[PDB]
């Protein structure tokens, strides 16, 4: 589930990211923006 | 955890 607008990034470093270009934004956290 | 990267950088 990737919402349209953010672009993702999932690293092996154990952890993955959302950046939001709607926000400016870079966070773990699951965009609700999706709804 | 380590923290995030920085905005909007995003190699594809």
């Amino acid at each position: 589930g990737l919402p349209s607008g953010w672009e993702e990034r999932k690293d092996a470093k154990g952890r993955t990211y959302y950046v939001n270009h709607n926000n400016r934004t870079t966070t773990w956290t699951r965009p609700i923006m999706q709804l | 955890e380590t923290p995030p990267p920085g905005y909007l950088s995003e190699d594809g």
